[PDB]
């Protein structure tokens, strides 16, 4: 009565990483913070944007 | 007893879904807040 669990077991596994996989696929996430400072006002008369 | 088993784990997805280290926001600035629970409900409500 012990190999039908086991059965059980490698089936319920089989679905989890089922689960995993789909976690890791279906959200494609990406934040690319790029966190630089936004232009302030000084920075139109800064010697940097000087053309 | 796998159906037992899904049930058991969608309860455990329930109440984890709100304790603020798996679903809500334990960082202010940091990078977790995984829908992927989402993912899971309908792994299981399907």
């Amino acid at each position: 009565w012990k190999g039908i669990a086991i059965a059980l077991l490698v089936i319920l596994v089989i679905c989890s990483l089922i689960v995993t996989s789909v976690i890791l696929l279906t959200p494609a996430e990406d934040n690319s913070l790029s966190q630089k400072k936004k232009v302030t006002v000084e920075d139109l008369f800064s010697e940097d944007f000087k053309i | 007893y796998v159906t037992g088993f899904f049930i058991a784990v969608s309860v455990i997805a329930n109440v984890v879904e709100t304790v603020p280290c798996g679903s809500s926001p334990g960082h202010i600035k940091e990078l977790r807040y995984a829908v992927a629970f989402f993912c899971l409900d309908t792994a299981c409500v399907m």
